[PDB]
């Protein structure tokens, strides 16, 4: 029972801002906590609740909540702020952990970033027939990756993947490939790597040929 | 304070039998209230049943014991894990880097702390023989990228077991390199791709190259680059 | 000795049940609104209302 | 303000002029701290301070 | 209901019952899955 | 028949009592206490079930509770059932304990989990046996005379008391869904599943392997476990599978109320 | 959480009210008039009995 | 005794020594067995059933089983208007006063 | 006598319509089974042919 339920799902701000964060559950008694995780960092504590409080980094960070629901907000978001926030209340009876809320600071926004690389030419015996992609820099997300060979739409064989986000510019970001045989790279010359995210809804498209 | 220590990474096949490390220290210089959590990638965290507080009998929560199957150590500050007859799925980072997490049922509780977080073990549950970084792409061929004022980056794919060590130019673009995305694929190789975001006017000075290096295939990538809309490229 | 008979309870998401009313010895049944129950792992319906 | 003594010279009572690892660097003397003052709000942090230790794995 | 005979039935293997328990259903307690309901206790056994 | 055990299983159901003074969700909730035995012998229904183990068979010295998808194996030396002070169980086979009580008003029953957590359940219960003849005495006499009364017989015999079963209704967790950042997962741990969302989803619907639900917020997301392959006691304190009841199927419960000499 | 005794049985008579009991457990009954003067009266009932108020 | 904060362990004084037992065998008891629901340091909370007396007794390192005894007249005030013994599914929410499971300062 | 019914069928009780061990073959079984079905005389049969199935594993 109890079942911690973190009111936002995500969110974005400009650095500056203050972000606040709230959970719902049926029954507390026993002290809830906050802890963050960054794409591949290790995570830290924020602060302890549910009467008492306790917070470990140096004070830019308040809790507080009853009758209803338990909250924390960060005061001034400015550096490495980008994180999902999680709340738990450990083992015991059975009653699971928070589901975690999105939150960054603003990147210097522009249009989906795409990469569109040759595989290489000489070993098509591998499979480097096959195209390779990565995406970056877009906002927010639903990149979604779509493909040409030789001017022709095509979706099968994808090497689906999630990559880690632009580290220094926080933007989001996939990686995947069309797994592709030998002797069409060979019989012909041309694809494109294109992303129909939401930001947009037609794509962004990027092209090359063998020729280069 | 309360400071938690682990391994990197345990390179593991599914079906075995593995430890998984553990040293706490940091104010104690013995075991206090040590547990871990453990998340696959993609997921949201899962405290690591298993382990709740087993500095004197060994845990699990509701759930685990399926394959799953587990004990800890209780002894001075050495919380080791025996994950036992693992499965491809368990591929996750291992936080035992965890403060005191307050049991129930069984009757009795703790305190708040200072806590303590850190690193969490990537048991790599994996079968993949080793391979070379840039050996799909840019060893043996060619690039081209087709456009942007600092849209021009690099690749390495198919390859095994991770750390790769990867520069630009001998190491004299790593002021303006950014260290950009990498994964572990569902193929049990990994893929990785750098960038360098030095604007039109500040690339087009250079005939420029990038780098790879990776000690588990010993082999050396290179490739000279060549962008389309740079400013040496109008 | 009676024995009273009690049948698991119908718990409908997002939509209002009704009284499917029978002829049993001291017959009787009620819908509840508003309710959100739980199961031990989450909520049992979709929606809070 | 509010201070510390240690039984002569006087400090804010955020350490002892020990520091930590107070207790096994001035063992039991580290407790008269407390004696001859506890009634200034301060002396809980004297406290906090003269049962924390430092080991040389601790780096926050 | 609830004194004697609040259950009546002509024979012991009898299918036919009558029975005035007044059995009043109640509003489940929020959060939980029961059904609370309130009835006379069985005036058989304050009866024995 | 006896060996009914292979298809129905133990469940989690919402406790009042805890032992330590919380209601939660316990492997041993006890559904029903019943006291129709003027020896003052005591049927006590259960959602553990006793006498029988994972992989589907009698054995005396094991009971499974339900480890919350799960059933999972714990001694029968460490059940127990108190009231003011211990009782002594007289049977155990399926859902069902006898036990012997002494004057109290209130019934635990619980067990030691297969992790050596103590699990307990605890109902308000006035147990105060009726007498027998013209004498409240306590317990039975080396000399006496002999009374007409009535016993749960220690048999596990097919006694035409009979208790439904159904299927369970959809199992809800939390933990079968991911935010991977933009979309949620929904996550098969080799149990189908059923899931909802409203996201601008038209897709709504069932799986047997990990999807993806695009544009997805966890809030907006719903699953639940959907194939069960075993039944249930259709206890009240666990929601009913649909609105027009369900597939049936019996238990003969054990025990059967014999008149004897007391 | 405390629990709630279950609904007496009652009926009425001319100027009573009759009310039978049904306590799980030691339950205070209480009654006032509503008038000037409430003469207040109180019991606990401990088995069933019948109450004419 | 080496001042670690074991959960599963308490110390206790041999002569001049501090030393160590399990907490797995700690017990309160009045009439009957009580449930502990908490300890810490000098404390302990228990849920106890009524009862004119009080012990708490744990076994020693050396398997010998010490207790001590004190009488304590227990009867816990009502809470509304019913003797009630256990805490039913349905009711109604009274306001009282509980120790805190949380050993906060 | 009397005996069972399955959907289009009317068959005799003490043997499954579907092949033996059912239950572990065709778990689901009970949800063809016995919507209405309860009611039969030969149910008690029914379910001991079903699930203490004399599977080939036993011997008489």
């Amino acid at each position: 029972e109890i079942v911690l339920t973190q009111s936002p799902g995500t969110l974005s701000l400009s650095p500056g801002e203050r972000a606040t964060l709230s959970c719902r559950a049926s029954q507390s008694n026993n002290y809830l906590a906050w802890y963050q995780q960054k794409p591949g960092q290790a995570p830290r504590l924020l602060i302890y609740g549910a009467s008492i409080r306790a917070t470990g980094i140096p004070d830019r960070f308040s809790g507080s909540g009853s009758g209803t629901d338990f909250t924390l907000t960060i005061s001034r978001l400015a550096p490495e702020d980008f994180a999902v926030y999680y709340c738990q209340q450990y083992g015991s009876s059975p009653l699971t952990f928070g589901p975690g809320t999105k939150v960054d600071i603003k990147r210097t926004v522009a249009a989906p970033s795409v990469f569109i690389f040759p595989p290489s030419d000489e070993q098509l015996k591998s499979g480097t027939a096959s195209v390779v992609c990565l995406l970056n820099n877009f906002y927010p997300r639903e990149a979604k990756v779509q493909w040409k060979v030789d001017n022709a739409l095509q979706s099968g064989n994808s090497q689906e993947s999630v990559t880690e986000q632009d580290s220094k510019d926080s933007t989001y970001s996939l990686s995947s490939t069309l797994t592709l045989s030998k002797a069409d790279y060979e019989k012909h010359k041309v694809y494109a790597c294109e992303v129909t995210h939401q930001g947009l809804s037609s794509p962004v498209t990027k092209s090359f040929n063998r020729g280069e | 304070e309360v400071q938690l220590v682990q391994s990197g990474a345990e390179v593991k096949k599914p079906g075995s039998s593995v430890k998984v490390s553990c040293k706490a220290f940091g104010g104690t210089f013995s075991s206090y209230a040590i547990t871990w959590v453990r998340q696959a990638p993609g997921q949201g965290l899962e405290w690591m049943g298993g382990i709740i507080p087993i500095l004197g009998t060994t845990d699990y929560a509701q759930k685990f014991q399926g394959r799953v199957t587990i004990t800890a150590d209780k002894s001075t500050s050495t919380a080791y894990m025996e994950l036992s007859s693992l499965r491809s799925e368990d591929t996750a980072v291992y936080y035992c880097a965890r403060d005191p997490p307050t049991h129930g049922g069984d009757f009795n509780y703790y305190y708040y702390g200072v806590a303590v977080w850190g690193q969490g073990t990537t048991v790599t549950v994996s079968s993949a023989s080793t391979k070379g970084p840039s050996v799909f792409p840019l060893a043996p061929s060619s690039k081209s990228t087709s456009g942007g004022t600092a849209a021009l980056g690099c690749l390495v794919k198919d390859y095994f077991p991770e750390p790769v060590t990867v520069s630009w130019n001998s190491g004299a673009l790593t002021s303006g390199v950014h260290t950009f995305p990498a994964v572990l694929q569902s193929s049990g190789l990994y893929s990785l791709s750098s960038v360098v975001t030095v604007p039109s006017s500040s690339l087009g000075t250079q005939t420029y190259i990038c780098n790879v290096n990776h000690k588990p295939s010993n082999t050396k990538v290179d490739k000279k680059v060549e962008p389309k809309s740079c400013d040496k490229t109008h | 000795e009676y024995k009273t008979v009690i049948p698991s309870p119908y718990v409908k998401c997002c939509g209002t049940a009704e009284c499917k009313d029978k002829s049993l010895p001291d017959y009787s049944c009620k819908v509840f609104t508003g309710v959100y129950p739980f199961m031990w792992g989450g909520a049992y319906c979709f929606c809070d209302t | 303000p509010v201070m510390c003594l240690l039984a002569n010279t006087t400090f804010p009572c955020s350490q002892p002029p020990c520091t930590p690892c107070c207790y096994e660097k001035e063992p039991e003397e580290t407790l008269r701290m407390l004696e001859d003052n506890v009634m200034r709000p301060g002396y809980y942090q004297l406290l906090q301070a003269s049962l924390t230790c430092s080991p040389h794995r601790q780096r926050r | 209901p609830g004194q004697f005979g609040d259950i009546q039935s002509r024979t012991p293997e009898s299918e036919d019952v009558y029975a005035n328990t007044q059995l009043v259903l109640q509003r489940p307690s929020a959060g939980t899955v029961h059904v609370p309901y309130s009835q006379a206790p069985s005036g058989f056994k304050y009866w024995l | 028949n006896f060996n009914v055990y292979k298809a129905i299983r133990p469940y989690l159901a919402h406790c009042p009592d805890c032992g330590e003074g919380h209601s939660c969700h316990s492997p041993v909730a006890l559904e029903r206490i019943r006291n129709e035995a003027t020896d003052g012998t005591l049927k006590i229904q259960v959602s553990l079930q006793i006498g029988i183990k994972t992989d589907d068979s009698h054995d005396w010295t094991k009971l499974r509770y339900m480890d919350n998808h799960m059933p999972a194996d714990a001694e029968r030396a460490r059940l127990f059932v108190r009231t003011s002070a211990p009782c002594t169980i007289t049977g155990t086979m399926g859902h069902f304990i006898l036990a012997r009580c002494p004057k109290g008003e209130t019934l635990t029953v619980g067990f030691t989990d297969g992790r050596k957590i103590s699990h307990s359940c605890t109902h308000p219960f006035h147990h105060d046996p009726p007498v027998i003849g013209r004498e409240k005495f306590h317990s039975r006499p080396q000399h006496g005379r002999e009374l007409p009364c009535s016993t749960y017989a220690q048999s596990t015999a097919a006694t035409a008391e009979e208790i439904e079963v159904h299927m369970p209704p959809d199992t809800p967790d939390r933990t079968l869904m991911s935010q991977q950042s933009g979309n949620v997962k929904i996550t098969v741990n080799s149990q189908t599943v059923r899931y909802k969302c409203n996201c601008g989803d038209s897709n709504e619907g069932l799986t047997t392997t990990d999807k993806v639900i695009n544009n997805c917020k966890v809030d907006q997301c719903h699953a639940a476990v959907t194939n069960h392959k075993k039944w249930q006691y259709n206890s009240p304190l666990v929601p009913r599978n649909a609105e027009l009841g369900d597939r049936k199927g019996k238990v003969h419960i054990p025990f059967p109320l014999a008149n004897v000499t007391c | 959480r405390v629990p709630k005794a279950r609904n007496p049985t009652v009926t009425y008579g001319k100027n009573q009210v009759i009310m039978l009991l049904y306590p799980d457990h030691p339950t205070l009954l209480s009654y006032r008039n509503m008038g000037e003067e409430p003469n207040y009266q109180e019991e606990w009932v401990t088995h069933k009995k019948e109450i004419r108020l």
